[PDB]
Formats: C-alpha cells, structure tokens, sequence
RNA sequence: GUAAAGCGCACGCAGGCGGUUUGUUAAGUCAGAUGUGAAAUCCCCGGGCUCAACCUGGGAACUGCAUCUGAUACUGGCAAGCUUGAGUCUCGUAGAGGGGGGUAGAAUUCCAGGUGUAGCGGUGAAAUGCGUAGAGAUCUGGAGGAAUACCGGUGGCGAAGGCGGCCCCCUGGACGAAGACUGACGCUCAGGUGCGAAAGCGUGGGGAGCAAACAGGAUUAGAUACCCUGGUAGUCCACGCCGUAAACGAUGUCGACUUGGAGGUUGUGCCCUUGAGGCGUGGCUUCCGGAGCUAACGCGUUAAGUCGACCGCCUGGGGAGUAC
C-alpha cells in the first residue's frame, strides 16, 4: 500500500519527465506541498496547484530545458523503515552543489544549503540532482 | 490549411504515438492531420531551407515511391538541385567515397552512347552495355552531378526512405521530411506533419520547397 | 451464505440507525452468522476444504474487527462479546 | 526468468512498515550549553637533538554516553475527526471452484442362447495365443466396472495442487451496477496451523479396461528392453497415513506510476436501441511490441521498466542434499 507517500511524488515525477508530460496529478498532503515548493523555488518545476477542497490533488507542473527534462535525477533518501537524520555538520552536498538535498528541519523543509547555513540539521528527504 | 486543403489526413489506424502531437481527430476510422497547426511547419519548412539554398547549397530530394518518382524527378530539376527517387542505395551518403566512383561509368558510358563513341567495336558488345546506363541513371542519374556531400536533404515520407535519414543524420545533414501518422518524426529534425503520398498532395509540397531554394540563391 | 431477512434482522439489532451495516457490531454479528451456522456444513462433509478456506476469512476478518474494537473502545468490545458469548 | 539463488500454496501470532486534517506532547530528531570521554598514540601548526628516526608545546580529534535549555518540520504518543485504502449492506452476472446423493448414454470385457463355418488375433515380418469341444463374424438377452465424444476454445474457475455428461442438496470465492454504511479496522509474516499431482502404506470393499512385477513369443552378437500374447499390485471407493514433482511463468506477497496494436471472456452506462449495430467505461486474459531494462535470449502497463513495505533464498565445481 501507500506506506510511503513521499516516494510516490518523487517517482511519479521522474517517470512523467521521462514520458515527456506537461504536469502530473496526485493527492497532495501537508509535507508533499512543502517539498514540492522547494522543487519550484529551486528550479525543477514551473509551478503547482492543489485542486479539490475535500480531497486535495496537486497540479505539479513538470519543467524541461533543451531536448531533455530538467529533473536529471531524483531518488528517495530518508525512506521509511530506514529513516535518516543528519546534523548541521552532516548535511550532504548533492552533486557537489549542482544538485539539491531536500531536508526537513525544526524550522521548515528547505534545501540543504539553506538549512546548513541556518545552523540546524534535520531529516533528509531526497536528492533532486 | 492555408491552401494545402487537398490531403488533410491519411494512414488508417496504424499510426504512431510519436506523430500524436500532429492530429485533429480520427473520423472515418483514420486520424486527421491537424493542418490547422501544420501551417507553421508548412511554409516555414522552406524558410530554414532557402538559407542554405542561397549558398548554392546541395539539396537532395528522395522518394522512391512509385507515385512520387515521376514527380520528384522534376522537383529538384528546379535548378542547382539533386534527386533520388529510385531505391536509396546504402552508401550514397555515408559511404559516398565508394559509390561516387561507380558514378564515373554512368558518366562516360552515357556520354559515350550519347555522342559518337558507342557504335564502335562489335554490336553485341554495345548492345549488352546499351542498358547498363539506364539502371545507373536510376540510382545515380539524379544524384550523379553532385560534387560531394549535400548541404541538406528533403525526403517525402520518413518510413519509406528510412535509410535516407539514417545515413544523413550520421553525417550531420539536416533532415527535411514529411512525417505523418505511421511515420517516425524522430529521425527528422524538421518535422513536417503531412501525407506520405497522394499525387495532389506530394506535388503541392514538392515544388513548394523548391521555391525558397530557387528564390534563395539571389 | 446467508439470507436477506437473516441478515437485515441482525443488522438493525446492532445498528444505531438504518442501512448502517458498516457498523462494527453489525459486522461482528453478521460474520459470526454463517460462522456459527456453517458449523453444520462442516460438522459433515469435512473434505469440503475449499469452502473451508473461506470459513477462516470470515473468522480472521472477524478477529481483526474485534481486536480493533478493544483499541478504539473498551466498552463496546466487552459489551458486544457477551451478546454472542464470544471469547469464551 | 535460463548462470548459485522465490518456501509447492494459503491463513496468521510476534516483529517490521502505516492513507489524511487539526490540536497537543516533545520521546526519536536537530541546535546550544555543561559534565565526561586519562595521559600516551593519530593529526595540524610550532619547537629540540648537525638532519632524520627520536623527543616535545599548544590545539584538533576521541565518531560516544549523561543532564539542562530551546526548536517542532519529520517519525512516535495522545485527543477529535476525514474518506480515497480496507470492509459491511443491496441487486444482479459468469464459472470443469468445493463436499454430498442420484442418474443417462456410448463403448469395452464377461455369461447365456440363435445363425453360421474355417479361420482369427497380431507383426516389419513372424511366433506365443484363441479356433471343428465350433472360435472370429453377426444377432438377442443379461451382469459389472471405469471414464464421460460432440459443445471444447488463444475458453472458464481455483491460493496452490488441480477442476469437464445431466439432475438435485449443502457451500467458498470472484466481478459490475448505482447508491447506503463502518471510518485506516491496512500491507507483509520467522515460527505455527492447514491445504498438497502421481506413486507408496494400513484396514476393509470393489475390479471392466489399462498395467509396474512375473511368464511365454519374437528381435539381437547378447536383449534381464523397445514389439507381440498374457498378466499381479495398482489404478476405483471409504477412512487414516506419507508430504514429494520440471509442485514451472524454473519469475514471493501488497500498493503507485509508465507510448502503443490486434484478439478472447465476462459486466455495465448512454445511444434513430428502430437495426446486426455506434460511443464509451470495469474484472480477468492471449499474442505482438516502444521507452527502458537484460550478459545475451529475451521482459515489456499481466514487466524482467520506474519506485515504496515486508519476507524467503544464493556466495565456485566435484564430495553432497550424502554422512552424523
Ligand atoms: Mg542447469
Ligand atoms: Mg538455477
Ligand atoms: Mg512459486
Ligand atoms: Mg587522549
Ligand atoms: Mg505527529
Ligand atoms: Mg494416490
Ligand atoms: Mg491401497
Ligand atoms: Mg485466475
Ligand atoms: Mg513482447
């Protein structure tokens, strides 16, 4: 079952990007949003929406560049049944910096760089290259 | 459809998920080429063409298809153009260095029986070779005079002249083809969603491009 | 497996409202139905393993429903078991 | 998947993982501080022996544990819900699903009698064998047992193994339809429990055909076989036992994504339904194939593609799935 919601979003993204699709649909959730936000605020997706008041969806728009998709690669990290928490001096650097590491901190779910400089660690999420 | 409203769509239901972004419907059990959005590729296909055409660029025109042949043989004859409508050999582009030589015979043997150098020696001899020329002018007589590698190339429908695009894209020759439904618009960097035959259709677009070609060079 | 009246009957008898068969009570009851009644079809035949396999489903499905109750509410549980003498 | 490797298949305790909203807690988590982490090693910068090895000052580090002060996104606890997961109700549809009891017809074998008379049976030939005590053939009646032609199929059902005439009884699952309802009650599962082709075992029945064993007749250099003529267990039944198979898709269960083509089976919505018919929209299922995957063969929305929860298993061949 959907024991891991986050993973669904990540996977649903790369898969779509591969089949060349405008956006992607999926039931959003509190976290799914914050995560998707970073994906936008960082340059991986045009925008996103959450249709449905009773049952929230997610008009996550996919982004592309030349003859290829922007999202070159994105995999899950702190997956369930195997969580991952790192300290301020532990936060990794996705693709030597050319990538992003979504991390959830007690101050919010931003990128590695932001959370790192802020001086606080947090549970990692994914490594959107 | 601007004016090309004389072919609309074709290819029953075999189609191709790739050519999808170039359809309007499927009435009468067959997809309908979205000529409403084909107009861009239509006249524009000649745009990028006139450019290389102005530089006396060597532009080829393939189309072995029975129906196209008789019409293509004249298409490139607009001026400084070459045509290939008789089974695209496997080397007249990627392995030109070889075929280019086989052409020689075509030249001489032709100019031979063309002038006075033919009715010499024995008859049987000439009689036996008085044909070779023909077969040669078919698979070369149109792309013979070509100095070397063509600046670009324009083929009717991808599928058919599959090899044409292949050998080309390998050298880096622009692909000006008219892919439709079944056709695969991946080998053609210059998408031209349109019928793959229909006399009234082919002719219309045949001499069509030629325009920017002849109008290109000054 | 069961019958219209037989079912509908036990339903209301455990449904605060009507057509609320989803109710945990109605389920536990409806489940035990073919259960404590199929005993006959099994007291004999025996070799009827295929239908046996299913018997367990309505048994286990009923089991989880009970354990669930004990967690979502103590009362209803300790009060429902009695009406059927379940759990010994 | 075929190299070593998916338990033959189910149910399920423990364990692992857990859809969504809010609040609350602040345990995991992170930030800070404080102890403490012996010194010596190690490391950085720097000194001292002619350099170096060696010695040495200071710092870093000692991945850690404990307490205190915060932060609250995320995991957990808790409280209240929420409906899309799961399930219940209703009405239907399809089915070689299962147990039980009858029953029908075709054929085989055997018995009895008629007609009839020199063969038959079998083979590559033959022979053994059955025939003048009258076979074979053919006809009439009878007894008995096992299996159900055609339909029948890329078909259907089942967890697996498996499951075919018809009729009834008892019964399991699956699927659609529009709703009504419960409100995460879920996914997986070591061990455990149960199911398990065929053969085999026990007791007791039954026994037509087929047939291990065994006996003849051939074949052959030999023929403990293939072929022929016979034929015992068994095959069938009830109850109990044994658990194996190329228990094979040689591919664990569950959930979500991902171009297409043709065909099958079964359900439903709408439609001049007038009409076979058109447009859809579910379950299951064949074959072809794109991306990608693959060592290749090949897999390909029923994946061997892209991912997530859980479990089982492999670590060179022979010895050996043997010994103990
Ligand atoms: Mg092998
Ligand atoms: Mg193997
Ligand atoms: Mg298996
Ligand atoms: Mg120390
Ligand atoms: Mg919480
Ligand atoms: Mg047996
Ligand atoms: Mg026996
Ligand atoms: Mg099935
Ligand atoms: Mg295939």
């Amino acid at each position: 079952s959907m024991q891991d919601p986050i993973a669904d979003m990540l996977t649903r993204i790369r898969n779509g990007q591969a089949a060349n699709k405008a956006a992607v649909t999926m039931p959003s959730s509190k976290l799914k949003v914050a995560i998707a936000n970073v994906l936008k605020e960082e340059g991986f997706i045009e925008d996103f929406k959450v249709e449905g008041d009773t049952k929230p969806e997610l008009e996550l728009t996919l982004k592309y560049f030349q003859g290829k998709a922007v999202v070159e690669s994105i995999q899950r990290v702190s997956r369930p049944g195997l969580r991952i928490y790192k300290r301020k001096d532990e936060l990794p650097k996705v693709m030597a910096g050319l990538g992003i590491a979504v991390v959830s901190t007690s101050k919010g779910v931003m990128t590695d760089r932001a959370a790192r400089q802020a001086g606080l660690g947090g549970e990692i999420i994914c490594y959107v290259a | 459809m601007l004016k090309a409203g004389v072919h609309f769509g074709h290819q029953t239901r075999y189609w191709n998920p790739k050519m999808k972004p170039f359809i309007f419907g499927a009435r009468n059990k067959v997809h309908i080429i979205n000529l409403e959005k084909t107009v861009p590729m239509f006249n524009e296909a000649l745009a990028e063409l006139n450019k290389i055409a102005s530089r006396k660029g060597k532009i080829l025109f393939v189309g072995t298809k029975r129906a196209a042949s008789e019409a293509v043989k004249d298409a490139a004859l607009s001026c400084d153009q070459f045509f290939v409508n008789h089974r695209w050999l496997g080397g007249m582009l990627t392995n030109w260095k070889t075929v280019r030589q086989s052409i020689k015979r075509l030249k001489d043997l032709e100019t031979q029986s063309q002038d006075g150098t033919f009715d010499k020696l024995t008859k049987k001899e000439a009689l036996m070779r008085t044909r070779e020329l023909e077969k040669l002018e078919n698979s070369l007589g149109g792309i013979k005079d070509m100095g070397g590698l063509p600046d670009a190339l324009f083929v009717i429908d991808a599928d058919h002249e599959h090899i044409a695009i292949k050998e080309a894209n390998n050298l880096g020759i622009p692909v000006f083809a008219i892919v439709d439904t079944n056709s695969d618009p991946d080998g053609v960097d210059f998408v031209i969603p349109g019928n793959d035959d229909a006399i009234r259709a082919v002719t219309l677009y045949l001499g069509a491009v030629a325009a920017t070609v002849r109008e290109g060079r000054s | 497996s069961l019958s219209t009246e037989a079912t509908a009957k036990i339903v209301s008898e455990f449904g605060r409202d009507a057509n609320d068969t989803g109710s945990t009570e109605v389920q536990v009851a409806l489940l035990t139905a073919q259960i404590n009644h199929l005993q006959g079809h099994f007291a004999e035949h025996k070799k009827d393993h295929h239908s046996r396999r299913g018997l367990l489903r309505m048994v286990s499905q009923r089991r989880k429903l009970l354990d669930y109750l004990k967690r979502k509410d103590v009362a209803r549980y300790t009060q429902l078991i009695e009406r059927l003498g379940l759990r010994r």
